């Protein structure tokens, strides 16, 4: 099938900037290509049609442009309503496809993460689990690494991860990261560490609880 | 002038096919050709099939014979019909004209075997060691819950400044989510904080102080 390549994979812009986004097709497709806007608990937009045609009700600042295998997407000065995912379609040869996405973001500065760490409840203990809560939350850019340590040494099975959308009020990214334990696996150690690298500080910000303490 | 909606139950087992409607209003299903669209998690979007003015289908070659779209010309509807479905059919599902110039608002569709569980709601609650700021985070963990969703707040929705509720993710076929909640250090625990948890389908309304 017909593979549409998109980027770059994300965007962070300045409102009143302008932005291009690109969509590359594994073959000639003419220029039948369309581009969609597409924001959370959101159905697709149709934005352009047929690499270069508008479309009614659509803002003036989006224009497309390109054919065969190289197409653009341009938004002259990028409005607030804009952020969100960004696709392009095929539907020279079916299966029609879809690019795999442009995400635009909104830029801010760099805010560092406050981390706090939780240890398994009482109440779940008792019941035979042990979930190690770490939440690291409001910080930009959304690039972050976390690595959970026990008694010093690193630990990767157990550990899920969840994240925030883009916060439309602080433009900052959140995120939980649980370490998930049995009782019993939970009680053979007692340094529990969620550390936390990020653009944002030359060191790693580090919680930590032992389970002898409080 | 058209407006699509899309309806259908939101789960299916494995054991089950699944069948999604589309209910045009405006100009009659017999005016345009008419698709079916998913997207996977990832923002991975598939065009599933469309079905023509006249009735002819053509689907997407990797859906291979798995799918049906047929239409009623009474009712002024269109049909998706998707059997062997497994968990890699959970996805959102839109109707749309087949140009996209028109969309449905989507709807969920998960596939999975697991059985109804009330969740377990347990307490985030600071270490001693992380309550000298000037703020105080507090959270709450609901785990082993199905099917989705369920509905969280704190203190019964009077605290909502400084909230991050978390997606939920799955284990091992049961979903998990928290929330934390963030407050001047002053008034906690002095005023109180409690996390309000309802899962519809296990008809279970709880709240936990934290």
């Amino acid at each position: 099938d017909i593979v549409l390549t998109q980027s770059p994979a994300t965007l962070s812009v300045t409102p009143g900037d302008s932005v291009s986004l690109s969509c590359r097709a594994s073959q000639s497709i003419s220029n039948n290509l369309h581009w969609y806007q597409q924001k959370s608990h959101e159905s697709p937009r149709l934005l352009i049609k047929y690499a270069s045609q508008s479309i009614s009700g659509i803002p003036s600042r989006f224009s497309g442009s390109g054919s065969g295998t190289d197409f653009t997407l341009s938004i002259n000065s990028v409005e607030t309503e804009d952020f969100g995912m960004y696709f392009c379609q095929q539907s020279n040869s079916w299966p029609y496809t879809f690019g795999g996405g442009t995400k635009l973001e909104i830029k801010r500065a760099d805010a560092a993460p406050t981390v706090s760490i939780f240890p398994p409840s009482s109440e779940q203990l008792t019941s035979g689990g042990a979930s190690v809560v770490c939440f690291l939350n409001n910080f930009y850019p959304k690039d972050i690494n976390v690595k959970w340590k026990i008694d010093g040494s690193e630990r990767q099975n157990g550990v899920l991860n969840s994240w925030t959308d883009q916060d439309s009020k602080d433009s900052t990214y959140s995120m939980s990261s649980t370490l998930t334990l049995t009782k019993d696996e939970y009680e053979r150690h007692n340094s529990y560490t969620c550390e936390a690298t990020h653009k944002t500080s030359t060191s790693p910000i580090v919680k930590s609880f032992n389970r002898n303490e409080c | 002038e058209v407006q699509l909606q899309e309806s259908g139950p939101s789960l299916v087992k494995p054991s089950q096919t699944l069948s999604l409607t589309c209910s045009v209003t405006g100009d009659s299903v017999t005016s345009d050709y008419w698709s079916w669209i998913r997207k996977f998690p990832g923002n991975k979007l598939e065009y599933m099939g469309y079905i023509s003015y006249s009735g002819s289908t053509y689907y997407h070659p990797s859906l291979k014979s798995r799918i049906s779209i047929t239409r009623d010309t009474s009712k002024n509807q269109y049909y998706l019909q998707l059997n062997s479905v497994t968990t890699e059919d959970t996805a959102t599902y839109y109707c749309a004209s087949w140009g996209g110039d028109v969309w449905g608002a989507g709807t969920t569709v998960t596939v999975s075997s697991a059985k109804t569980t009330a969740p377990s709601v347990y307490p985030l609650a600071p270490v001693c060691g992380d309550t000298t700021g000037s703020s105080v985070t507090l959270g709450c963990l609901v785990k082993g819950y199905f099917p989705e969703p369920v509905t969280l707040t704190w203190n019964s929705g009077s605290l909502s400044s400084g909230v991050h509720t978390f997606p939920a993710v799955l284990q091992s076929d049961l979903y998990t989510l928290s929330s934390s909640v963030t407050v001047t250090s002053s008034t906690w625990p002095s005023q109180s904080i409690t996390c309000n948890v309802a899962h519809p389908a296990s008809s279970t309304k709880v709240d936990k102080k934290i």
